[PDB]
RNA sequence: GCCCUGAGGAUGGCGCUCAAGCGUGUUACCUAUACUCUACCGUCAGGGUUGAUAUGAUGCCCUGACGAGUAGGCAGG
RNA sequence: AAGCUCGUAUCAGUUUUAUGAAAAUGAAGAGCUUUUAGUGGGCCAUUUUUGGUAAGC
RNA sequence: GGAAUACUGCCAGCUGGGACUGAGGACUGCGACGUAAGUCAAGGAUGCUGGCAUAAUGGUUAUAUGCCGCCCGUCUUGAAA
């Protein structure tokens, strides 16, 4: 600004702190199931799909098998499953952190969910039952040890 | 240089002790010169000498 | 099983081979506990599911062939 | 783990059951004691008894009712015993003895309901084979308890129609068995045997 | 975990007197700083040389032939206690000589109470054939065909409550 | 349906205390199924959430949540040592605590 | 070597007997104002500072250690 | 507390060595006039003792 | 005859789980990557996200409770008393 300042404040010294991408773990790679822990969605069945430039993953339902929308969600408030669902033919590039700016659903979000949904829902019955595993919410229940447990 | 000199001491320590071994004499091993010293007891109590 | 008294560890080896031990310790109701236990603690959360769902159908069955 | 823990106090030690029920009281666990009169204290029965008196023989001069209060139910001696292990006097050590309840034998609703046992605790489990120990009904009822003979005599009608409930569990066991053995090698079944079930 | 280790000292060799006697014993010791201090304290009580004039001309490990093998121990053991100094003579049924001489230091601690501090090594042998033993508890495990149960085991419990009434059948 | 925990249960001992000095500052939490200081190692930095029912009446809800973390492992029968932003009450000896598996790393 | 005799109270109590008693050896864990790293107040010691300071050179800063204490002394409020 | 001469070779609740006087470690805060508050209570305890017999004392 | 393993010590070897600290304030220096331009974990943290004006949050009284704390001043005797 034109301003020039009116009071005499030190200026910061130069930081030295790049910005590296994230480091994912080994556990979280595309097409995995995911299981929510926190939030509205919580304790409910998701998908991996893609890993966004704000350090958020691109997690869809799908819509229409759990109701769970095309949602972001933190690394660290997930639980990585060892089954894994073809993703390959399912497009994922369009969506971005822009995406989901929110300057009554847009109707482009649902387009793009129906898309996905049809995308996805044919890898989804390629294994039998998984369509009702999704649907089915985690809980846990007397005895069960999460130390113990294999995810 | 001084990596040089450790690793070819250590092997010559070592050879000589083998050697010493083998030939059926004693090994004269040399004298230690550093030791390192840390106190354990407080500054309380302590005898003045 | 029989074996030498202070049997080395080739002898012992071929003694356990000749009783077939193994093959009597597997059909035992011990061994097969250890791995059940073993396959329940390797189980997945979708291997879980199926589980449930596989339960669900024989509690079905069973209570279907009950009372009759 | 349990909104109420049963524990079965036959055959078990006073000081290792006390403890251990003192410490899950702390912890805020409910715990109903059963069976008192058949607690069992190391030791021969002699010493248990002479024990007992030496610590009653204190009565105080001015006050002998405000002074030592000697109880010779099982349960009040169970009580005191756990009572000491807990820090009494206090709104902590006073909630937590509210979680714990002491009877003779198994009085209903109990009864109808699942007992445990602590394994740390069980006599025939710490105590060196063929060694004396006191009886806790016993003792009581030679330092002054009067009760042993009606507790015994209801503690049997106990063991009666409860001997044919678990007659008549087994029976439906038997239905269970029968099921589950013609519902096996099916497809259903051979799944869940590869699944571990 | 005790250790053997060997101990050889010739007190320092001056003028007319090359290559001394060369004292060599063998020392049961946790490390090498121990063994080298039971060493100096056996050549003072026993013999004449003190750390003063001594020198350490090696110390070495000494592992069991057979670590694998059932041997019959005979120990000879001079050990101190409140009343005077005497000998004692003892038999033990191990694998290995550290064994040995770790279950001696046991049962002299629980037994005699007598510790490491008061204990002497003066000999350890193996006993070669049957009937050689003197000791009849020693004798109770050479029967031919010896078996016998283990009756009342003390399980182990890792819950504070447990719904089976367990039994120590074994 | 039947159950919606995603947490697991556990019990609050009392704080870091010596002989006859406390340090209300550190909670000790035990939780259930965790009998050595290697299967507690997995519960280290997750979430510690107390809830009780309040007489008042503040946000819509007659319930008040204070949070709290997993620091490190205490002893050797699985207590593990916990702070919250809160201390807790001194009242809540041997109350149920809720440790949620977040944030995860499995 | 252990046990008994051998001459209103408390191993603290609760209590304990392959001990939760005794002797020995190894691991597992709790803490004090104790010790290691870091945030801050002050004392000391050293140092930088002006063809004037992007704040009263009695100003603004960098570096290391130290900080118990009766009477008494000095210093700043 | 002020002054002067100063950082050293001024020294050590240390060790060896020597003679029967030369090195190690650490501190360079060390040397000489003037005066200026307070301070001459003792307990515990090892060794000598002051010597001894139920013991102390 | 032959290797392997146990133990000791080294790695200026590699890589996960958890807790506190963010101190300094435009560059001057030691360093690394890179043929170079330039970059860097190199004399102290940066970027993004979620809660907010009938707010977020914070402050006082008692009771609710984990633990501790002898009644103050002067004077005796080496001390307490």
């Amino acid at each position: 600004p034109k301003w020039y300042p009116s009071e005499d404040v030190a200026a910061l010294k130069k930081t030295r702190k790049a910005a590296r991408p994230q480091k994912l773990r080994a556990s979280l790679v595309p097409g995995t199931v995911l299981i929510l822990l926190a939030g509205r969605f919580r304790g409910k069945r998701v998908v991996y799909l893609k890993h966004l430039e704000d350090n958020t993953l691109l997690i869809s339902g799908p819509f229409k098998v759990n109701g769970v929308p095309l949602r972001r969600v933190n690394a660290r408030y997930v639980i990585a499953t060892s089954t894994k669902v073809s993703v390959e033919g399912v497009n994922v590039e369009k969506f971005n952190v822009e995406y989901f700016a929110k300057e009554e659903i847009k109707a482009e979000r649902v387009e793009d969910q129906k898309v996905v949904d049809k995308a996805l829902i044919a890898e989804i019955k390629k294994t039998p039952l998984l369509k009702q595993y999704l649907s089915a919410s985690f809980s846990l229940k007397n005895g069960d040890k999460p130390h113990m447990l294999k995810f | 240089a001084y990596q040089k000199e450790y690793e070819t001491a250590e092997r010559n320590i070592i050879q000589a002790k083998r050697d010493a071994k083998a030939a059926g004499s004693y090994y004269v091993e040399a004298q230690h010169k550093l030791v390192f010293v840390v106190r354990i007891k407080g500054i309380n109590k302590i005898p003045p000498k | 099983f029989a074996l030498p008294r202070g049997a080395r560890t080739a002898t012992v080896s071929k003694k356990w081979a000749a009783a077939a031990v193994c093959e009597k310790w597997a059909a035992s109701s011990w061994a097969k506990k250890i791995a059940q236990r073993e396959r329940r603690a390797a189980l997945t959360d979708f291997e879980r599911f199926q589980v449930m769902v596989l339960r669900k159908q024989k509690r079905y069955t069973v209570k279907k062939a009950l009372a009759k | 783990v349990e909104p109420v823990v049963v524990i079965d106090g036959k055959g078990h030690l006073v000081g290792r059951l006390a403890s251990v029920v003192a410490k899950q009281l702390l912890n805020g666990q409910k715990i109903v004691v059963v069976r008192a009169e058949e607690l069992n204290i190391s030791g021969e029965f002699f010493r248990n008894k002479l024990k007992y008196h030496d610590f009653l023989r204190k009565a105080t001069a001015f006050n002998k009712t405000r002074g030592p209060f000697h109880f010779r139910a099982p349960s009040r001696i169970f009580y005191k015993a756990l009572r000491g292990m807990v820090s009494h006097k206090t709104a902590r050590g006073k909630a937590a003895l509210e979680r714990l309840k002491v009877f003779e034998g198994i009085p209903p609703p109990y009864d109808k309901k699942k007992r445990v046992v602590v394994p740390q605790a069980l006599r025939v489990l710490r105590l060196k084979p063929g060694r004396k120990y006191t009886t806790l009904g016993k003792l009581s009822t030679s330092v002054g308890w009067k009760y042993e003979d009606v507790v015994a005599k209801l503690e049997a009608k106990r063991k009666v129609s409860s001997a044919e409930y678990y007659a008549k569990k087994r029976a439906f066991t038997k239905k269970v068995a029968s099921a589950n053995a013609t519902a096996a090698e099916s497809d259903v079944a051979k799944q869940l045997a590869a699944l571990g079930y | 975990h005790f250790k053997e280790y060997q101990v050889i000292g010739r007190r320092l060799p001056t003028e007319s007197v090359p290559e001394p006697k060369l004292f060599r014993m063998r020392i049961f010791a946790s490390n090498e700083v121990i063994a080298k201090s039971r060493y100096w304290y056996f050549l003072q009580k026993l013999h004449k040389v003190k750390k003063a004039s001594g020198e350490i001309v090696s110390i070495n490990q000494i592992n069991e032939a057979h670590p694998t093998k059932v041997k019959n121990f005979g120990v000879w053991v001079r050990y101190d206690s409140r009343s005077g100094t005497h000998n004692m003579y003892k038999e033990i049924r191990d694998v290995s000589r550290v064994a040995a001489v770790e279950t001696l230091y046991q049962d002299m601690a629980a037994r005699h109470r007598a510790r490491f501090r008061s204990i002497h090594i003066l000999k350890v042998a193996e006993i070669e054939k049957t009937a050689d033993v003197k000791r009849q508890y020693v004798k109770q495990f050479l029967t031919k065909d010896l078996k016998f149960p283990l009756p009342h085991r003390v399980q182990k419990s890792t819950k504070t409550f447990s719904y089976k009434r367990p039994s120590t059948f074994y | 349906a039947e159950s919606h925990r995603l947490y697991v249960k556990g019990k609050h001992l009392s704080y870091q205390r010596s002989k006859r000095v406390n340090n209300p500052n550190v909670s000790l939490i035990k939780i259930e199924g965790v009998a050595t200081p290697q299967d507690a190692q997995f519960y280290l930095g997750k979430r510690i959430a107390y809830v009780y029912r309040a007489s008042k009446e503040v946000r819509g809800s007659k319930i008040r949540v204070m949070w709290g973390k997993v620091t490190r492992t205490h002893g050797n029968s699985g207590v593990v040592r916990a702070t919250f932003r809160n201390n807790l009450p001194a009242k809540t000896f041997g109350a149920s605590v809720r440790i949620f598996l977040y944030p995860s790393n499995i």
